[PDB]
């Protein structure tokens, strides 16, 4: 909020104004009308300039923080302030060693890296890394309970948590029928409300 | 002494107040984006009726049949808000005065019909709920009941849907 | 350019004050 | 009550002047229409209007090709 | 009467000019 008044180096302007006022007083003590008019005009001009500079500084706010997507500019050359860590030896590493274009990306993911979800999400609180790359439901849940960090960004690399069954197994169809009839009959929404999302946040 | 102190305090306060007012006006005029806000499907904005909104759907169409028989308390609260077609529906809302104010219809058609309107007045809101899936319907057990299946699976796995999906759903910035 | 403008204003004010003082001194005996 | 009324009126005039100055400065900063048409993917060059009737000489080289693109 | 009106007009012109100058200074920033 409006607190960086001294950060704008207003001390130098204040000192210059004080010195000029002292000089004007000395000159008037030592013609006075012209000097007084000059001082008044200088004060008005300085007021206008200070107001303009304050407005310009207020315009700048360092916006466009957080993140937008996976193809957004920041995620194509990490300098040193976006060291984002995957969770090496997962499916995620495999998926970053088989998408050719992402090569440079992958390189820096093989810099500082973790060996468990727990220490990772803790380090997000430890304020070193500024990102994380790991699947969806776990993330939204973790964001819910430990109401410290909000999910963001879009989705990519879609998929579906099916129910697996042996090839041409005797129930190859009936489970499909039931899952559809449920999946439209307002069941998954009920279960999702009761288990996957919370409201402490 | 007292007069000088009072004058200094008054001048400093006036200068600071003018600067703060200028900053507040700059902030107020430098950005604005609010619109409305809907959390999801369960929000009491529509789940709890509030003196008769519109939020219309498409009669007997794909997504009305969900709320047909899962929240069986409010079908009468749709009934008079269902214009037949889709495109006349989407324009029925933009050509203000207000006639409708929310719209329930399958995602793909919506996301298309927001992306050729440079007026930029519309936007997808909320998070997805429920699911469906399109397909090609065949007569009762025609011979090509699986050749299409393996072929279209091969198409999808190949990387062919991407070509199309780029070719049509162009996302142009308003 | 704010510092440059401030310095220019200060220089102009100093020159004007000096010229006014010189003119007043000259006209005092004139 | 003359002094209080005068002080209040002066404050109101100063507030009005400050608001007017803020609005004027914001309007001056805002004005930047420019934005000439760019290419093949533009909001102006993606939908019709009445203010952008653009043409091309009929039945000639461009128009034939510029018809087959179902996209 | 006449002097007061002239002074008020000069003040209004000066205020408009100062607002324009401040706006220009902000724009050039």
């Amino acid at each position: 909020t409006l607190d960086s008044f001294m950060q704008p180096f207003q001390s130098t302007l204040w000192l210059l104004v004080g010195l000029s006022v002292h000089v004007v007083a000395v000159m008037l003590y030592l013609s006075a009308r012209i000097l007084g008019m000059v001082w008044a005009g200088f004060a008005m001009i300085i007021v206008a300039s200070y107001t303009a500079n304050l407005a310009a500084f207020l315009v700048v706010d360092r916006p466009e923080e957080r993140i937008t997507g996976i193809n957004d500019p920041r995620l194509r050359n990490p300098s040193d302030k976006f060291i984002y860590a995957t969770v090496k030896q997962s499916s995620v590493d495999i998926y970053f060693r088989r998408q050719v274009e992402l090569s440079t990306m992958y390189r820096h993911m093989e810099k500082h890296n973790y060996e468990s979800a727990a220490e990772a999400i803790q380090a997000v609180r430890d304020n070193k890394l500024h990102a994380f790359i790991w699947d969806s439901a776990v993330l939204e849940f973790e964001a819910s309970q430990k109401c410290d960090l909000v999910t963001t960004g879009e989705l990519f690399f879609r998929s579906g948590f099916g129910i697996g069954m042996r090839k041409d197994s005797p129930w190859k169809q009936n489970v499909s029928l039931s899952i559809l009839k449920s999946h439209e009959n307002g069941f998954m929404e009920d279960l999702d409300k009761t288990w996957v999302r919370y409201q402490e946040c | 002494w007292t007069g000088r102190f009072l004058m200094n305090l008054w001048a400093i306060f006036c200068m600071f107040c003018l600067s703060t007012y200028t900053a507040n006006l700059a902030a107020v005029m430098v950005g604005e984006k609010i619109y409305e806000e809907l959390s999801g499907i369960h929000d009491p904005k529509l789940h709890h009726p509030s003196q008769g909104f519109r939020f219309g759907t498409v009669r007997e169409s794909s997504a009305e049949d969900y709320v047909r028989q899962s929240f069986p308390e409010m079908h009468e609260y749709m009934r008079r808000y269902n214009v037949p077609a889709t495109p006349d529906g989407v324009e029925y809302l933009k050509n203000d005065p207000e006639k409708l104010d929310a719209f329930i219809m399958d995602k793909a058609l919506l996301d298309y019909e927001v992306s050729i309107d440079a007026d930029c007045k519309l936007l997808t809101v909320g998070k997805p709920f429920a699911i469906e899936g399109y397909g090609i319907g065949l007569p009762p057990n025609s011979p090509l009941t699986a050749n299409i299946s393996e072929l279209i699976s091969q198409y999808k796995s190949h990387g062919f849907m991407d070509m199309l999906h780029d070719k049509w759903y162009r996302v142009v910035p308003c | 350019m704010g510092i440059k403008h401030f310095s220019g204003l200060f220089v102009l004010l100093c020159i004007g004050f000096g010229l006014s003082i010189l003119t007043t001194i000259g006209e005092h005996i004139v």
